RNA sequence: GCAGUCAAGCGUUCAUAGCGACAUUGCUUUUUGAUUCUUCGAUGUCGGCUCUUCCUAUCAUACCGAAGCAGAAUUCGGUAAGCGUUGGAUUGUUCACCCACUAAUAGGGAACGUGAGCUGGGUUUAGACCGUCGUGAGACAGGUUAGUUUUACCCUACUGAUGAAUGUUACCGCAAUAGUAAUUGAACUUAGUACGAGAGGAACAGUUCAUUCGGAUAAUUGGUUUUUGCGGCUGUCUGAUCA
């Protein structure tokens, strides 16, 4: 089993959901919904929609879990 | 080179109407015609 | 003279008439071939139809181009809980047909049943099955004269059941009492097997197994008066026809002088009876499990249960038959489910399946997580919550 | 011995097999009558190995590769690609490609020691066809057709070509890849000569259509 | 799906009826093929028998070098764009209607096909998986 | 129009496998004549679209018999109307003729089925043009242009839907009678085997898909939007911000 990535926001597609865009020039798009699928017909940039991630990761919205700290280092010395 | 191509297309059966009476031969439009047998039933 | 075009006819000619059904709960017309070589048994169940949700499983069929491949699915939930058995119904034949002989009922019922045999319940003064509990009151001479009666005689035998309503997200109080036809050996153990289960539970895993095919019997989904077109399926006219374009034109030739049973008019449509069959169980899910839409590849402590739960119906706190395919009839109506007539042995009635994943997301509209504790996480922390 | 065969009814092998010098595969939807030609001759030699890839019965043009490196698309799951890592040897050097130009069968058309590509291929992938098979990579075109895979079979030996080609153009060919070419044709007069059979050093596999004066010109300059 | 068709093709959605023009997908001079016919068409009164992504269909080239114009011959489906389910799960579609000219057997007569092709077209004629660029 | 009977000539030898002339005996009312019984205080006068049903004189589909049937491909005949018989270019057309798919593109009937079911291209009022005819008014079933298609609410039939009266009321069943449905094709395998001097070239059993038809259903995909649900935009009105 597998399950691939939104190609307009970023969302997670389960099994048998969402259309796919195979287009003229060989690129293959996955879209969850009609939302993001229309949005892509229209012609609009995903950066500027404020509920995408691709929004949310370029403007540093909600950044709490990745700006916060954690463990990695290690010294064995031989 | 040669006998190789079928260069079939046309059917090998085909049909004729014919008045039995007169003795003329039908054609697809309205012409009746008049031929007894040789030359023109060829053409 | 002559039609100028053949075309077949628009609808089948041995699904008439077209008449809203007697009852909403369908009538079993047909049990299975009685074997008295095997043991008791019950070859029908009840239950209520919850919805619908999707599958993937591996393809396990030699010779075909999707082998030991992934393929996503459609399947029905219908919502099973334990039936109650109540009482015993023996049928003698005669050159007229099948007569019951005798009905025997429990000495104690559920208010559930009491309840079907009212129309005004609450101004009742409760009075049901008090004369006929007085009877089971000595040590049982009128009773056991009524077992000794079906054993003589009687050549089938048929068990009086009926559903705990109460355990279900359902409004209603009043529970479904039907016949169930066994077919197990000799016609005195059939009874003598409905002597000790007067007032006795019967669960689902008990009749249907997995991967059995079975049937299931319905009334349809309802729609009232409907016109000939989508009832039947025929030709819209063109645009310029004078007063109206649903319509039949032709309704009949000039001889016989009368309009014929075999056209088409408008009329009911839905509410009728239909048995469906040749349907895969794909699963018997337990109801006092928390791992219910858990699998062998997913690993994922859930039930079948989606998100904000099943549209206009509830939660499934209970046991299912979740059945490959759709059934006839809307959700939460009454359902027969039947065991097969026949042994049907295919290639496909057979096949064993095992289940990869079950989609729980909300059904309420383009839902995109699994599970609740899915959502906090893709998400993160909100203005509300932690 | 240049053995005729078909799949199912397809007289065209090199669309359902491809055969190296350590390896061998083929389509998985086959008769009995299919794998006597591959295992008989071959017999406890080198590992014939099932197998679909993209879910499609289309491998041969699906994959490319030589001895040591077999080139396949990102489609290949984990079931297809860990078969894979346990049946063929210790030696070979498995890998996804990551290019939107094709299947890598028709692009893709090499041997040991020299490798032909297609002439739009990015630097981005090219080095990967060269560090995995371990190969100089050079961009060429058979008589103008980009599509080099399904108009040309290569070998250590030898290689046959389309048959629509120049003098000169296959005597260019001869300084790059250091062996002897004949332009010639298969299965009873298919150009298609890539996909129509397959070959190796120890066998040389074909159509059943293949007729007897085309026959010798294969078994001939391929040295068997 | 069966004239001298390797396989048997599971049924996917109809998008293309008599009178439509797709465009030439191969380079043998065609430019767009208007479709007249479906190989292994049903029949039902008043119903346009329709080509789907893999079927042999006749066509004439209405636009295109003057050889292959003003005459009826066969030709096959790389591309649609009504959208299909496939059994493994996912609704797809292309951007556009597009077909290579083909003779009876199935063998193609173009030597290259531009732009990607169809999985399901590859698998059922192995000549168009010959001269296939991308697939899917 | 359709069918026997006799069999001329054919079919390299050979009347009757099969083509089959002329005679002689019939059936049909899907042709056209012949007649004038019914209707002139009016039975809507072409074709097409739509839709049911019936006939067999069976094009296909099932099982068979014959062959001047090696195989393949055909031809002739028997039971059988269960089930199907198409998409288009030109013409108002019926009819006709072509292109294409197909398992097959069989023939007919039901007031020459069907206008309070449609359409109105055609015919057949009045306007108008040409040609020939006529001194002229005018004729032409010759060509051409424009020309009102009314009414159901009654009884019956068909479709669905209620319902008094068999001590009251409720629940669970029986089944007389009536209806009834599934249909055709590809591929792989059998097999380049059977058969044949070669060229060519099968079938039963199995596996897999599909065509036409039917009954459901709405996880998903798509369609629909007065959820006037959320967001935007124009002009104007509430002094401006909001609303
Ligand atoms: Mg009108
Ligand atoms: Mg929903
Ligand atoms: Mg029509
Ligand atoms: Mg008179
Ligand atoms: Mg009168
Ligand atoms: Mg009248
Ligand atoms: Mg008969
Ligand atoms: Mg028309
Ligand atoms: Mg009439
Ligand atoms: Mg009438
Ligand atoms: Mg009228
Ligand atoms: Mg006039
Ligand atoms: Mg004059
Ligand atoms: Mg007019």
């Amino acid at each position: 089993m597998k399950v691939e990535i939104d190609s307009f926001s970023g969302a997670k597609i389960y099994p048998g959901r969402g259309t796919l865009f195979v287009r003229g020039d060989s690129k293959i798009f996955r879209f969850q919904n009609s939302k993001s699928a229309s949005l892509f017909k229209q012609r609009k940039n995903p950066r500027r929609i404020a509920w995408t991630v691709l929004f949310r990761k370029h403007h540093k919205k909600g950044i709490t879990e990745e700006v916060a700290k954690k463990r990695s280092r290690k010294t064995v010395k031989a | 080179k040669l006998t190789v191509d079928i260069t079939q297309g046309i059917p090998r059966e085909a049909n004729i109407s014919f008045c039995r009476n007169c003795e003329r031969f039908l054609q697809p439009p309205g012409q009746w015609i008049r031929a007894e047998l040789e030359s023109r039933e060829l053409l | 003279s002559h039609r100028k075009y053949e075309a077949p006819r628009h609808g089948h000619l041995g699904f008439l008439p077209r008449k809203r059904a007697a009852s909403i709960r369908a009538r079993v017309k047909a049990f299975p071939k009685d074997d008295r070589s095997k043991p008791v048994a019950l070859t029908s169940f009840l239950g209520y139809k919850a919805g619908m949700t999707t599958i993937v499983r591996d393809l396990d069929r030699p010779g075909s181009k999707f082998h030991k491949r992934e393929v996503v699915e459609a399947v029905t939930v219908v919502d099973t809980p334990p039936v109650v058995v109540v009482g015993v119904v023996g049928y003698v034949e005669t050159p007229r047909g099948l007569r019951s002989l005798t009905t025997v009922w429990a000495e104690h019922l559920s208010d559930e049943v009491k309840r079907r045999f009212y129309k005004n319940w609450y101004k009742s003064k409760k009075k049901a099955f008090t004369k006929y509990s007085a009877k089971y009151a000595q040590d049982g001479a009128g009773i056991e004269r009524e077992l000794a009666r079906i054993k003589k005689y009687a050549s089938v035998v048929r068990v009086l059941v009926h559903t705990q309503i109460r355990k279900t997200p359902l409004a209603q109080k009043k529970a479904h009492l039907a016949e169930i036809q066994l077919n197990g050996g000799s016609i005195s153990e059939k009874v003598d097997w409905a002597r000790e289960h007067f007032e006795k539970t019967v669960a689902v895993d008990s009749v249907f197994e997995q991967n059995e095919m079975i049937d299931a019997i319905a009334v349809t989904k309802g729609h009232g008066f409907e016109g000939v077109t989508h009832r039947w399926g025929t030709k819209k006219l063109p645009r310029k026809t004078h007063r109206g374009l649903r319509k039949v034109a032709c309704i009949g030739a000039w001889h016989p002088a009368h309009v014929m049973w075999s056209v088409a008019r408008a009329g009911q449509r839905g509410y009728h009876s239909r048995t469906s069959i040749n349907h895969k169980i794909y699963r018997v899910g337990k109801g006092d499990d928390e791992a219910n839409g858990a699998t062998s590849f997913d690993r994922t402590k859930k039930t079948i249960t989606p998100m904000g739960g099943f549209v206009h119906y509830g939660e499934i706190k209970n046991d299912f038959i979740m059945v490959k395919g759709c059934i006839p009839g809307n959700r939460k109506r009454i359902v027969t489910l039947r065991k097969s007539l026949y042994t049907n042995t295919s290639r496909k009635a057979l096949e064993e399946v095992s289940l990869k994943w079950i989609d729980t997301a909300s059904k309420f509209g383009k839902g995109r997580f699994q599970t609740p504790a899915e959502k906090h996480a893709f998400m993160g922390t909100l203005k509300k919550d932690l | 011995m240049a053995t005729r065969t078909q799949f199912e009814n397809s007289n065209e092998i090199g669309v359902f097999s491809k055969l190296t010098n350590t390896y061998c595969l083929v389509a998985v939807g086959g008769s009995e009558n299919f794998y006597s030609a591959f295992e008989a001759e071959l017999g406890d030699a080198i590992p014939i190995v099932h197998t679909t890839i993209a879910g499609t019965r289309i491998i041969g043009r699906m994959t490319a590769g030589n001895r040591r490196g077999l080139l396949v698309p990102t489609q290949t799951t984990d079931q297809e690609l860990q078969h894979l890592r346990n049946s063929l040897p210790d030696s070979v050097k498995i890998q996804r490609v990551e290019e939107r130009l094709s299947a890598l069968g028709n692009v893709i058309c090499c041997n040991d020691y020299v490798a032909l590509v297609h002439p739009d291929i990015d630097r981005e992938t090219e080095e990967l066809i060269s560090d995995v098979l371990g190969v100089e990579v050079f961009r060429q075109t058979i008589s103008g057709n980009i599509l080099v895979g399904s108009y040309c079979s290569l070998s250590n030996q030898g290689g046959l070509v389309h048959p629509q080609t120049s003098v000169q153009d296959q005597e260019e060919l001869s300084s790059l890849l250091q062996v002897p070419l004949v332009a010639g044709t298969v299965n009873r007069g298919s150009s298609v000569v890539g996909a129509g059979m397959v070959v190796n050093d120890y066998l040389a596999v074909t159509g059943l259509d293949t007729t007897a004066p085309e026959l010798s010109v294969i078994e001939s300059i391929f040295r068997l | 799906s069966g004239n001298g068709a390797q396989g048997t093709k599971f049924r996917i959605s109809l998008g293309l009826p008599v009178g439509a023009i797709m465009n030439c997908a191969d380079n043998s001079g065609a430019r767009n093929l208007y479709i007249i016919a479906v190989k292994g068409s049903g029949s039902r009164l008043n119903r346009l028998p329709a080509a789907s992504l893999g079927d042999m269909v006749m066509a004439t080239v209405k636009k295109g070098k003057p050889e292959l114009r003003k005459k009826v011959m066969p030709a096959i489906v790389v591309r649609q764009a009504k959208s299909w389910r496939r059994r493994d799960g996912v609704f797809l579609y292309f951007e556009d209607n597009a077909g290579v000219i083909a003779n009876p057997k199935g063998e193609m007569k173009g030597s290259a096909i531009t732009g990607p092709v169809g999985k399901e077209c590859a698998d059922l004629w192995p000549r168009v998986a010959s001269n296939s660029g991308v697939v899917v």
